[PDB]
């Protein structure tokens, strides 16, 4: 795979009209983005001392809700259009691949 | 290093002796060290600075413990550590250097002197550690064979690891005891859990030993073993970390409530810096270290502060009480400027030895947040701002696989809160310009969308609309280095893109180009909502934009861009309209929320636009007449807009806040009147409302029931918009 | 070999809290005789 070229898979949308540039970003960038003149006041000790406090509960909460192979692998993927996908045509995320998946796995004093 | 060591006392065959060195010639040593800086020459040439350096050199080298033990003994008899510190100080400054043996003596002496403070309670203990403290990272400069694992287990075994490195973890005290005014006095015995300040335990003493309110304030508790007056908001745990079968005593002691206060400013200045030094300590031990071993030292460090309890704590909270305080609190400041400035040292020291591809969580938030809890202290200092900013800068540039896609959502709030709240001081905004230039030079577009992401939960104690668009403004430009804030960053200065993929800048119309396909990605979505909020935030402030450039210059190439540039939103506007077609679909804490997500995205999207459509429509005559009229909207959008009303009333009269909507009020009464319905193609679209409507009013009409808490007001706004339509166009 | 070495402290200062036990009994006197004198 690292001798072919890169060439990266990127957004596209076809239900818009020809005359829209569509602009250019990765598409596993977006995928992961969408899963997930007075200021006396603010100088005030007690305003600031709210927010630290604000900030540390923060990172209270954080702490109560609380290796290259892999990166090259990742990056991989995400380098080459056909990489893990399996003859060119069955579809790294196709439900029958899930299916074929769970059936072989299927495991059991 | 040949001359680095006794030549003549190692050549020596080994096959006892004992040398009479009286402790009064070794006070000779300091009159040298004074020496030292003698430029005096005699009438040969010989200069005596020259040979005090060269006698004390080969001293040094040949016996470190022969010559600096007549100073580590003395201190233990009495309080001279700050001369005895100055001495050594200046005896680094003056020799320039120290040899490995007698760098590596003065740091045992050192901490064997911490241990022993620490170990046997005196009057002047703390003093001592913390003097200590100040100087023992630059002794620690020159070692060789110093690693963390070593010093880690020699020390903990030691067991009073707490006072020398800030990665130290340690259950404190259960259970604490004390002492009233009066002798002989039953005494209490409290309870310790792990964030409990001492305000409470003063609380409950006060109450249970029957004292009047009156003289409360005149109470304190302090430990009369270590001479230790005690912070009200101080944790237990950080000032007892020991957990021992011996809890620590105190006493109730009365005295007059000015020197109680000066006496807790100078303990806690002193223990400050004490943290500090700590703090210095550390940065100079991870400072020298072979390259190869760099990364472990980094990994483990990182490892034990992920597991240390309190760390973020630890390195955010200040004892804001006590700057209020006239006297000492301008010290108390300046010295904690300082302690966190040097925590957001260790931190991006720390990040730049860790590798490039660290697989991170949520996790990393508790380090970065560490640096928004400086900048939120006081971001108005240049030298901690600049430094914050490189920093960051830094941070960016050496994780580049997780800043690319999710790393900027933590740092982004609270440089945008402070952004929008000091519009005042002109230097912190230019600043924070430049840094928000230099990440969309590191990231491109990633960093401007998770910008918007960032920005759009605050939009409005919140930034105004008028600071995103300058923010931008600032960005389609170019920014001096007013701070040279590219000093401290390490990297090829050029900053080129980071991506290989990715010259050119940036501009607000392609900016809403590019958010409007994240609409049309995902419409029924929370981003796509956040996405049109701030479209809807955005667009009216370029609208006035172009108004105003307009305004400045009249030669009609300004026209030219500004038609240009009216037809590009045009499109992208009908882009959206096209492309949010699911969102025409119609249709108890669970209700409510299904309520406001119905609600906000087809509001936002008829207050765009209809706000643009308003603003251009009477625009493009006086324009032209200024200088063919291109249709900004098309039929089809038109039907999209009008289906997605009709989607809005389907639902309005059984919810009273979908009726009093200011979306749907403002797209009925004034947007139809101004759209030319001459058109039979357009005629469908207000044919559909007018349905609607009958529709509605026949429904409320069948049955009383609704009639009875149906809302009439905004029935009457809808009628007079209808008319109003009516009244405008006959036909 | 670290086990046997911690061993052998606490066995130790095992034999030093055996003699604690001895000389705090001993000692736990003059303390509440100064605490009743006080009283009194």
């Amino acid at each position: 795979f690292e001798k072919f070229p890169n060439r990266p898979q990127m957004v596209k949308i076809s239900k818009l009209p020809s005359d829209f540039t569509v602009p250019k970003i990765r598409e596993s960038f977006m995928k992961q983005f969408i899963d997930r003149v007075f200021s006396i006041r603010a100088r005030n000790l007690l305003e600031k001392e709210t927010a630290v406090t604000k900030i540390l509960r923060a990172c209270t909460r954080q702490r109560m809700l609380s290796m290259k192979r892999k990166v090259q692998e990742e990056e991989l993927r995400e380098n080459h259009p056909y990489f893990d996908k399996p003859l060119f045509i069955v579809g790294r995320e196709h439900r029958f691949r899930n299916f074929c998946r769970v059936v072989v796995r299927a495991r059991f004093h | 290093l040949i001359t680095a060591i006794p030549i003549t006392q190692e050549a020596c065959y080994e096959p006892p002796p004992q040398a009479v060195f009286p402790a009064c010639i070794c006070a000779a040593v300091l009159p040298i060290v004074h020496l030292m800086e003698d430029g005096e020459v005699r009438e040969d040439g010989v200069a005596v600075s020259a040979v005090a350096q060269q006698v004390l050199w080969n001293c040094l080298i040949e016996d470190p413990s022969t010559v600096l033990r007549h100073f580590l003994e003395k201190l233990t008899i009495s309080n001279r550590q700050d001369e005895l510190m100055y001495m050594l100080r200046k005896l680094l400054l003056n020799i320039g250097d120290f040899p490995a043996q007698t760098s590596h003596i003065l740091f045992n002496y050192l901490v064997g002197l911490i241990m022993y403070f620490v170990r046997t309670p005196c009057e002047w203990g703390m003093d001592a550690i913390s003097a200590t403290l100040t100087f023992l990272w630059e002794v620690v400069g020159y070692v060789e064979g110093l690693f963390f694992k070593d010093l880690k287990q020699t020390m903990k075994k030691e067991q009073c690891e707490v006072k020398l490195l800030v990665t130290a973890s340690m259950p404190g005290t259960k259970t604490l005891v004390v002492h009233g005014q009066n002798e002989c006095d039953i005494p209490t015995q409290l309870p310790v859990h792990e964030d409990t300040q001492f305000e409470a335990l003063l609380k409950e003493c006060l109450e249970f030993f029957n004292i009047p309110e009156s003289q409360s304030t005149h109470y304190f508790l302090m430990d009369k073993r270590w001479n230790l007056i005690h912070y009200n908001k101080t944790y237990v745990r950080d000032i007892y970390p020991f957990r021992r079968s011996v809890s620590p005593q105190l006493n109730l002691v009365h005295m007059h409530p000015e020197k109680g206060q000066e006496l807790i400013q100078k303990q806690v200045f002193t223990r400050k810096l004490e943290e500090v030094g700590r703090v210095l300590f550390l940065i100079s031990l991870t400072q020298k270290i072979p390259t190869a071993h760099k990364q472990s030292h980094v990994s483990m460090l990182q490892e034990d502060l992920l597991r240390l309890p309190s760390f973020p704590r630890s390195a955010i909270d200040a004892e804001f009480s006590l700057f209020s305080d006239p006297q000492a609190g301008k010290e108390l400041f300046g010295l904690d400027t300082l302690q966190k400035s040097l925590w957001i040292q260790l931190l991006e020291e720390m990040f730049l030895g860790m590798p490039s591809e660290f697989p991170w969580g949520d996790e990393i938030m508790l380090f970065l947040n560490v640096f928004n809890g400086a900048l939120i202290l006081h971001p108005e200092d240049s030298a901690l701002l600049r430094q914050y900013a490189a920093t960051v800068i830094n941070t960016a540039v050496h994780f580049n696989h997780l800043f690319s896609l999710s790393g900027y959502q933590w740092i982004l709030p609270t440089m945008l809160q402070v952004y929008s709240d000091y519009e005042s001081n002109p230097q912190l905004r230019q600043a924070i310009e430049f840094a928000c230039h230099q990440f969309y030079i590191l990231h491109r577009k990633p960093f401007v969308l998770q910008l918007f992401a960032s920005v759009a939960p605050l939009l409005e104690k919140g930034v105004s609309a008028q600071c995103l668009f300058d923010l931008l403004q600032s960005l389609e430009g170019e920014t001096t280095d007013i701070l040279d804030i590219l000093e401290l960053v390490k990297a090829e200065k050029p900053l080129k893109s980071l991506d290989f993929c990715y010259d050119l800048t940036f501009s607000i119309s392609e900016a809403i180009k590019l958010c409007v396909t994240v609409v049309a990605y995902a419409p029924e979505s929370f981003r796509s909502l956040q996405m049109l909020m701030v479209l809807e935030a955005l667009v009216p402030c370029y609208l006035q934009k172009l108004k105003r450039q307009t305004s400045q210059v009249e030669t009609v190439p300004a026209a030219r861009e500004e038609i240009a540039a009216t037809a590009a939103l045009a499109t992208s506007l009908q882009a959206l309209l096209y492309s949010v077609e699911v969102l025409t679909r119609p249709m108890e804490l669970d209700e409510r929320i299904a309520r406001e997500e119905f609600r906000r995205p087809r509001e936002s999207l008829l207050n765009i636009c209809t706000e643009f459509y308003k603003h251009c429509g009477p625009r493009l005559k006086i324009l032209q007449n200024l200088a063919i009229a291109l249709e900004l909207l098309d039929v089809k959008s038109h039907m999209r807009l009008a289906e997605i009303a009709h989607s809005l009333l389907k639902l309005a009269p059984y919810d009273t806040q979908t009726m009093e909507s200011r979306g749907l009020r403002r797209y009925i009464m004034e947007m139809l009147p101004i759209t030319d319905w001459t058109a039979e193609a357009v005629r469908p679209a207000l044919i559909l409302i007018l349905k609607r409507l009958d529709r509605m009013f026949n429904k409320i009409h069948k049955m009383p029931t609704l009639r009875r808490q149906v809302e009439w007001e905004p029935a009457s706004n809808l009628i007079e918009g209808v008319c109003l339509t009516l009244q405008r166009q006959p036909i | 070999e670290q086990l046997e070495y911690t061993i052998e402290e606490e066995v130790a200062k095992q034999t030093i809290r055996m003699w604690l036990k001895k000389c705090l009994k001993r000692i736990r006197a003059k303390q509440q005789q100064s605490c009743s004198i006080i009283h009194s």
